[PDB]
């Protein structure tokens, strides 16, 4: 349908797509928090920055959203393009600023998004000196623990509670850097679908209170396919 | 008319490139500490032969391998529910050689006929009462119910009466109400429902003492309990 | 055990008229509440969710998002003080000390009596008259120290 | 300077002001000049006539962007069937420096509401809202007073001025955000959301409010139309020989002999208007920088006066106008004070939508923290000239972030000395560990 | 505190655990086993954990009748000290709360600033 040319290479794409999901159907690794498939993009937490050209012969582009971008004939990108590998680095910088130090007592450990995307941009180096913030959490109910410091704001919950799954009950509170996603006031979340929250939040804000009780990482787990 | 069953999944003889599928994942550890309380000598992994997995990590999982029939998801630097993206021709779409199962019927080339068998009109009975169904996803089924994390997700059982019911009745909410049910008396809190319509009683089906049998049934007697 | 006046009820049905949607008049609706008590309690998030036909987390949500809807207690008057750009040219620090000596309480508290909080804001849109302040729906411009005690006066 | 001689010539918005400062209504208002221009444009002129009119005008927005106000307004769907349409008027003005439309609504209301009649005729919107900020009562009262009075002269309401056009106005005042002045966000507020903006495109004349076609318009750009079809489009491009066209509401603010607001044609340098017009800096005081337009625009030397104040003029000498009220600083303020301030207003003030605001704006603040008591570490100078390059246009949500941080990088960039002036101390964020021994850089 | 990383750093898989919780919150092992018939003294458990909870010690002294014998549990490997690193606990570091810190008691932790405060 469409033809794209990234960091070079040239590929076959889909036009209705945007640039996200046509990059990660070639199998080009380019990190994000905010997108999901099912979700849609809505561009808020400005990881899966590429360097957009306007022509083969334009050297100097600009950063855009690939999420946000549609993939249309003729669009020249660079995942790799080291303006755009130095932003991404720098969001999970800026991300890792405020991240309590709790992978070793965290439930997502060795299944965390956050973990693996920062791992893939390769920030190793902390700069950050100063004082963390902190938030106290709620109960959730049976099912869900609650740790708001692991919260990153990429704003997956909300999107998924109220727009997909019609949901009432939880929200976005606060403003600047002190926002809250939970409920307004502790309860057992009320709707049927609340667990697909431990897979829909990408890092460890929202886990399952039930494997908690008898907790194992996931390369100690057996799998099969089961109904 | 079971005929499809043979292509929801291969065979047992079934082979990626002469790779049996793999359970468990390959950094998987402690396979010599797991059972050393018990023997200190290592027992031998079990073999499989009703399915093509085996049950250990030297196996196949690869995104690309020619299955459809993927036990768990996992790529080089992606740990997360993310690496579902790996197993997919697009993102979003289908998994890349097909999802696993086949429909069993096709579309019928003609129909059926207009069922002439129209029902009356509902009418309320004295002392004989409908059971209205109502259905709990946490209460309804068999297995599940027998989860020890249910038991606080549940609520207490309740007989749903409308509130015209109740009013001549006598009753209100939370009165224990003791109805009889094929010779047998079971008692039960009071909770009021606007919306029910009268001459009907709502039950949770499928609860402790609530078989879903019941729904379409008759409550012969309904009274007081003291 | 909260209950709306049907007073505000009758305002904010009246208010409701000027939308498509009863979403729209929800901040409005927040700010009727605290017109009559100072503050918004906790029942009435649920109060307005009810009779608005929204969710109470987006009712939360909204008062928490706006800085003059006030989720917690405060006093008889709220004492607003501007510390932005061209109040820190004109010497708003001197203002801030005074007030937090007087009052002795520092910023984002409240007195023991509990007639005044102080609380810092943005740039109150008269920044031209000098450091600048509002004591309820009250300016005060050419704001200096020595004026501080006499003003207080004012509002007893 | 103090006397001046206004008139209806080269003062048309301002020239109805009366000695009192008390405002101007409707009897008195229509004896010197008003609302003759509803008259020819409603019984008068079609509406899409009246967008061209304003398009060759060359009418640009003065919220802070300068884009044209007649293509923005030609943007809007030709599409009968789509019937219901909205007029919005930002009039938030929580920036701070900028009080010019507090005096605007305040004793000119019937200027707005003629302005918004004109705009919503041309626009075909049946309902308009004036987005007033909260904190503003007075001007609230006069406006809602002012509309009351204009619904029984036949202005408002039915079969207004025996046309067919039904116009509704509206006063709905704000909460307290700044993020409510970006005009989707605008958008969000009214429809009684959080005030997240919107991703552009699509933009608002096509999906806006409630999903209508909706046109966002600053207060002022609003209040210059009916003095375009009062006196013409051809008195209009001929006011100043320059390429903006129109009077602004320009001023001076800060510890100044007269800080003020006038308005003056676009072009006038800052040599007069800080020392003709606003009498220069207090006695004793020497003059160290000035900002053109406000909070969010780039600092300015004693090189960069003496020049004129346009949208392109100030955008090649490394600055944006923004709403042209500016600020002097003096040499007795430390520099590294006033970052710490602006960036504490623009940190708190974020909406918390996209990370680069939400995190990088908050290290910034904390940064200038440790500078201004003393304790800033080596990689502190560095780290904030990244802050501003990885903050720039398109790598935010909105528009807000470059504001935030082009006083920082100016700041820097010309005052390098103080900032680097408070680092005394190494770097260290790591404490001893007994028993592992370190790795040594 | 059971993170499981020791048990998968071991090469040849001689550590097996379990992650109990208290009503405290404080995550501890429910059961540790090492098989010392199958270590090799690599080192590569002492160096993965990131809480010197498991430490080398200059000791050698082993042998046994049985190889049954030669699986270690918790209580013949948890010693009465801190062994080589007398001064580090994780938890101080650690923003999960446990009795004696609350939110905001962690090392660079900022007291926390609840949605509802006054302050903008
Ligand atoms: C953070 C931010 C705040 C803004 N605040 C205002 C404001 O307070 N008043 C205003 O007129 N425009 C403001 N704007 C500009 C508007 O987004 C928009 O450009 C303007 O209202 C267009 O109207 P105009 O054509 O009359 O200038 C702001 C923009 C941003 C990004
Ligand atoms: S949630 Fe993820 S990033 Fe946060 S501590 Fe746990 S594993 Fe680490
Ligand atoms: S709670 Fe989870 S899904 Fe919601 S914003 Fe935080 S990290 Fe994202
Ligand atoms: S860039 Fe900052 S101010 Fe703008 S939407 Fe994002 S968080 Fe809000
Ligand atoms: S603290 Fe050390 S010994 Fe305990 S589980 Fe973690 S890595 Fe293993
Ligand atoms: S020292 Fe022993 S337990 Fe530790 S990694 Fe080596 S073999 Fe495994
Ligand atoms: S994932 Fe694309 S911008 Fe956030
Ligand atoms: S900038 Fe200080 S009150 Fe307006």
């Amino acid at each position: 349908m469409a033809t794209i040319h990234v960091d070079g290479k040239e590929y076959e794409v889909n036009g209705a797509d945007n640039l996200l999901e046509a990059c990660l159907s070639l199998g080009l690794d380019i990190p994000y928090f905010c997108w999901h498939p099912a979700l849609g993009s809505v561009g808020a937490c400005r990881q899966c920055a590429v360097k957009q050209y306007q022509n083969a012969e334009d050297t100097r582009g600009r950063l855009v959203m690939s999420c946000m971008t549609p993939a249309s004939d003729g669009t020249f990108i660079s995942i790799d393009d080291e303006e755009a590998k130095q932003f991404r680095e720098s969001v999970v910088e800026w991300l890792m600023t405020n991240h309590p130090h709790d992978c070793p007592v965290c439930e997502e450990g060795g299944n965390c998004h956050l973990q693996d995307m920062t791992v893939m941009t390769g920030h190793s180096f902390r700069r950050y000196r100063f004082t963390k913030r902190t938030h106290r959490n709620q109960d959730l109910g049976p099912f869900i623990s609650h740790e708001m410091n692991r919260c990153i704001a990429c704003y997956r919950c909300v999107r998924y509670y109220k727009d997909y799954a019609d949901g009432t009950d939880l929200g976005v509170y606060g403003a600047h850097d002190n926002v809250y996603f939970g409920r307004p006031e502790d309860g057992t979340l009320e709707s049927e679908f609340s667990g697909n929250l431990v897979e829909i939040c990408p890092t460890g804000v929202f886990t399952d209170k039930t494997h908690s009780e008898r907790y194992n990482r996931k390369w100690d787990m057996q799998f099969a396919p089961s109904i | 008319e079971l005929a499809g069953i043979k292509d929801a999944a291969p065979d047992a003889t079934f082979r990626i490139r002469g790779q049996k599928l793999a359970r468990e994942p390959h950094r998987y550890s402690g396979r010599t500490a797991m059972r050393a309380n018990i023997s200190v000598h290592e027992p031998r992994q079990p073999q499989d032969i009703d399915t093509m997995f085996t049950f250990s990590m030297e196996g196949n999982n690869q995104p690309t391998a020619h299955r459809s029939q993927v036990p768990f998801a996992w790529a080089p630097g992606w740990n997360s529910p993310q690496a579902w993206n790996k197993f997919q021709d697009e993102v979003g779409g289908k998994l890349r050689f097909g999802d696993p199962g086949v429909r069993l019927f096709e579309t019928s080339e003609n129909g059926l006929d207009y069922f002439t068998s129209v029902p009356a009109r509902f009418q309320p009975q004295d002392g004989k009462w409908r059971i209205a169904p109502y259905y709990h996803l946490f209460g309804s089924d068999e297995l599940s119910q027998r989860a020890p994390v249910f038991q606080s997700r549940m609520p207490q059982p309740y007989i749903k009466l409308n509130p015209a019911d109740a009013a001549k009745l006598g009753v209100n909410a939370g009165t224990r109400v003791s109805f009889s049910y094929d010779g047998n008396t079971v008692t039960l809190p009071v909770e009021i429902a606007e919306g029910l319509t009268a001459g009907q009683v709502g039950l949770p089906m499928g609860m402790s003492g609530i078989a879903p049998v019941l729904a379409g049934a008759h409550l012969e007697d309904l009274k007081e309990a003291q | 055990a909260f209950e709306l006046s049907a007073a505000e009820r009758e305002a904010i049905e009246h208010e409701m008229h000027h939308y498509e949607d009863p979403r729209a008049a929800s901040i409005e609706a927040l700010k009727i509440v605290q017109k009559q008590r100072g503050w918004v309690p906790d029942g009435a998030i649920h109060a307005i969710a009810d009779v608005l036909g929204i969710p109470a987390s987006d009712v939360e949500g909204v008062a928490t998002f706006y800085s003059q809807i006030f989720r917690q207690p405060v006093g008889r008057h709220v004492i607003r003080y501007c510390d932005s750009v061209v109040c820190h040219i004109n010497g708003y620090q001197g203002i801030q000390a005074a007030l937090e000596k007087k009052l002795n309480i520092k910023p984002g508290q409240t007195t023991f009596d509990g007639r005044f909080t102080l609380l810092p804001t943005c740039c109150l849109g008269n920044c031209d008259k000098g450091p600048n302040m509002m004591i309820d729906e009250d300016t005060h411009a050419h704001l200096t120290p020595e004026a501080i005690p006499e003003l207080l006066e004012r509002y007893k | 300077m103090k006397n001046i001689i206004r008139t209806p010539e080269t003062h048309p918005l301002t020239w109805r002001l009366r000695d009192d400062k008390q405002p101007v209504w409707l009897d008195e208002y229509r004896s010197k000049n008003g609302y003759e221009g509803a008259r020819k444009a409603l019984t008068g002129l079609s509406p899409d006539e009246i967008v061209n009119q304003v398009k060759d005008a060359g009418l640009k927005g003065r919220g802070g962007a300068g884009f044209s106000t007649g293509l923005k307004w030609s943007l809007m769907p030709k599409d009968e069937s789509m019937n219901i349409r909205y007029l919005l008027c930002n009039a938030d003005e929580m920036e701070p420096g900028t009080y010019k439309d507090r005096l605007l609504m305040e004793q000119l209301p019937h200027l707005l509401v003629e302005g918004m009649l004109i705009s919503a005729f041309a626009l075909k919107a049946y309902r308009g809202y004036i987005f007033l900020r909260g904190e503003y009562i007075e001007a609230a009262v006069n406006l809602r007073r002012a509309i009351a009075e204009a619904t029984e002269a036949g202005l408002l309401g039915k079969n207004i001025m025996g046309t067919g056009f039904d116009f509704e106005l509206f006063v709905h005042t704000g909460a307290g955000r700044y993020i409510c002045g970006e005009e989707t966000a605008l958008i969000n507020s009214l429809e009684g959301r959080r005030a997240n903006p919107r991703s552009k495109p699509p933009f608002p004349a096509t999906s806006g409010a409630w999903g209508k076609p909706t046109c966002v318009n600053n207060v002022e750009t609003l209040c210059n139309v009916p003095a375009i079809l009062a006196n013409g489009v051809e008195w209009y491009q001929n006011i100043s020989k320059s390429k903006d066209a129109g009077t602004k509401l320009m001023g001076f603010s800060g510890r100044v002999k007269n800080p003020g607001l006038w308005e003056l044609p676009f072009g006038t340098t800052a040599r007069e208007i800080l020392e003709d017009y606003a009498g220069g800096m207090r006695d004793g005081l020497k003059f160290k920088a000035w900002q053109p337009g406000g909070a969010g625009t780039d600092f300015l030397t004693e090189a960069h006066l003496d020049l004129p104040m346009e949208f392109e003029s100030i955008g090649k000498a490394g600055s944006r106008l923004g709403t042209a009220l500016a600020m002097a600083v003096d040499h007795e303020i430390n520099m590294v004070s006033l970052v710490r301030n602006l960036e504490e207003f623009f940190a708190r003030e974020s909406c918390g939508w996209c990370t680069p605001c939400r995190d990088g704006l908050p290290w910034s603040v904390k940064i200038l923290r440790a500078l201004e008591r003393g304790e800033g570490q080596p990689g502190d100078i560095e780290t904030l000239e990244q802050l501003c390059r990885f903050l720039g246009p398109g790598k935010t949500f909105c528009a807000h972030a470059p504001g935030a941080v082009e006083p920082l990088q100016s700041a820097i960039k010309y005052f390098r000395e103080e900032f680097e002036a408070g680092i005394k101390q190494p770097f260290s964020n790591t404490h001893l560990i007994n028993g592992i021994q370190p790795n040594l850089l | 505190v059971a993170c499981n990383l020791c048990a998968v750093a071991c090469p040849v898989g001689c550590i097996s655990l379990q992650k109990a919780e208290t009503k405290d919150g404080r995550w501890y092992p429910e059961f540790f086993r090492i098989n010392f018939s199958r270590c090799i003294f690599c080192g590569l458990c002492e160096e993965a954990c990131p809480t010197t909870a498991i430490q080398l010690t200059p000791d050698f002294e082993m042998g046994e009748y049985k190889r049954q014998d030669l699986v270690y549990e918790k209580e013949d490997l948890l010693i009465s000290g801190p062994g080589k690193y007398p001064e580090y606990n994780f938890y101080r570091m650690a923003g999960m709360a446990i009795d004696g810190k609350d939110k905001g008691e962690a090392e660079n932790e900022a007291k926390p600033i609840d949605v509802k405060s006054l302050l903008p």
